[PDB]
């Protein structure tokens, strides 16, 4: 365990970096997806009546 | 300061409103319905306009060729037209023919024979009509305008109706439409330049007096639209014009901003190339689209109706490579009406509307349609100072809080027509309703 440390002293600070990291950028995936969603329903909405010349 | 309008009504409760001019020397008399294409279901959508076609094709008295004659004799025409929410009836003669062109509206309303012969004549010319409106671009990009923003609701119907309508009208439901909407409550008989009002009052209760009242008379331009922002392109690369028409939600004719809306609107203003005086106006729409030759015209309107209306700009443009310009500058304007107006423009466009409101009157035919008009939307004719009063308490502060609840930030209907292939996407228009900057 002494040595695990000794090779990466950053170990904790790491990982709590990381689970803050991984909430905010869930949270901002789950709202880019809303966003995106939102943006483009008039083009996926869209629809087309063809009368040919 | 006109002539006072005089206002009777009968019995039944048809209303007799008139106002004398002892310059001119014709008359122009007819009868304003509050009824129109809105009154239709999906089954029947037409009926109105089809009726309009039949007044003319005789009634019990007069065939076809003697109702033809009758007016030729009289010296004058007679005219009519439907419209979503308002049925016109009138006839142009002079002073001394007015008993008769009375006499005549009144035969071909309540006494029409509707024979299934005429019905069956008039069901091929309007079908014809469904492929002639295609002509008139200004019309088509109205008509999808209104189908659009009223998405499958009665003011988003056309006036024609449905070609599989047109097929299937029988004289029992024009007959069932004109018993239950052309009711002396909902209508008014209105006179205009020489007539005299006690003369017309005893026509009326000559020839109209046994027009049927409604089981429920409610009062004089009583109407839920549920506005869609949406959009119609109808792209078309072999007409050299675009058209494009661009609309929010407006305001209804009893509205409280009624006449903020019409300021908001004359600070946009109108422009057309072919004008000597446009390249010169005020408008700061007009100056930018005149240096840059984005469009050959354009017109702000506010179209009310008895519970909306439509406020927006009518489009036209050759300039295919530069309609992104042409409606980013049309929005950003738009946008000042919320962000920057000051009484500068406020009371520019207030002097400027003072004038027009009354300018607009200018023949029997227009006063007529004045007084018509009015009296089937408000219920009473609005008195010049009263309009002026309206007019004066219009602020610069009640515009930007009218266009900040109206305009800003809002969804749009828009309609596009022609050489659209630069018409942008709609997030793309939608997104010029704001401003980042402010
Ligand atoms: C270069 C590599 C880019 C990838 C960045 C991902 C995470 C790196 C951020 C550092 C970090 O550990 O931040 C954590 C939170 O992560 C986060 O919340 C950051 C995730 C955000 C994802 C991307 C959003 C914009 C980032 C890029 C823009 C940079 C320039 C623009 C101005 C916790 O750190 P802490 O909360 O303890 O930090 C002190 C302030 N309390």
């Amino acid at each position: 365990a002494f040595l695990t440390w000794a090779a990466e002293p950053e170990h904790d600070e790491r990982k709590k970096l990381g689970l803050k990291a991984i909430i905010v950028i869930s949270a901002m995936l789950g709202l880019s997806v809303y966003i995106k969603k939102f943006k483009w329903s008039p083009i996926k909405n869209r629809k087309f009546i063809y009368n040919p010349p | 300061v006109s002539p006072k309008t005089r206002t009777s009504n009968l019995k039944n409760g048809l209303t007799i409103a008139s106002e004398s001019n002892p310059l001119v020397q014709t008359a122009t008399v007819g009868v304003w319905i509050d009824a129109g294409s809105r009154n239709e279901n999906a089954y029947n959508n037409g009926t109105a306009h089809f009726f309009e076609h039949l007044a003319f094709k005789g009634t019990d008295k007069r065939s076809q060729h003697q109702l033809e004659l009758d007016i030729e004799n009289m010296g004058g025409h007679l005219n009519a037209y439907t419209s979503r929410e308002s049925t016109v009836y009138y006839a142009k003669s002079f002073k001394d023919d007015v008993p008769k062109s009375v006499e005549i509206l009144a035969d071909i309303l309540q006494h029409s024979k509707l024979a299934e012969s005429a019905i069956d004549r008039e069901r091929e010319v309007i079908t014809r009509e469904l492929e002639e409106v295609n002509k008139q671009y200004e019309e088509v990009v109205f008509d999808h305008l209104h189908a659009t923003a009223f998405m499958n609701q009665p003011l988003g119907r056309t006036i024609l109706g449905p070609r599989e309508n047109i097929q299937t009208i029988t004289n029992t439901e024009l007959r069932k439409f004109i018993t239950e909407n052309y009711t002396a409550d909902r209508m008014v008989l209105v006179g205009a330049g020489a007539v005299d009002h006690d003369a017309l009052v005893e026509l009326a209760e000559k020839y109209f007096s046994h027009l049927p009242s409604s089981q429920s008379p409610v009062p004089l331009g009583t109407p839920i639209p549920n506005f869609v922002g949406s959009e119609v392109r109808l792209r078309d690369d072999t007409m050299p014009v675009a058209h494009i028409a661009i609309a929010v939600e407006g305001v209804s004719w009893t509205s409280e901003d009624y006449y903020t809306a019409l300021v908001a609107q004359a600070i946009i203003g109108n422009y057309d190339r072919a004008v000597g005086t446009s390249r010169h106006q005020g408008s700061r729409l007009s100056n930018i689209v005149s240096e840059n030759n984005l469009a050959n015209s354009f017109q702000s309107f506010s179209t009310s109706y008895s519970d909306t209306g439509l406020w927006g700009i009518y489009l036209t443009s050759e300039n295919t490579t530069q309609i992104d310009d042409l409606v980013h500058f049309t929005l950003k304007e738009w946008n000042r009406l919320s962000t920057s107006v000051s009484n500068l423009q406020v009371e520019r466009a207030k002097s400027q509307l003072k004038a027009g409101l009354l300018l607009s009157l200018d023949g029997t035919t227009y006063v007529a349609e004045d007084i018509g008009r009015q009296l089937t939307t408000l219920g009473r004719r609005v008195t010049p100072a009263e309009v002026e009063a309206k007019l004066e308490a219009v602020t610069e502060h009640d515009v930007r809080a009218w266009a900040q609840k109206t305009l800003y930030d809002k969804d749009i209907a828009l309609v596009g027509l022609g050489p659209i292939e630069g018409l942008y996407d709609y997030n793309r228009i939608r997104n010029d309703m704001s401003m980042m900057r402010w």
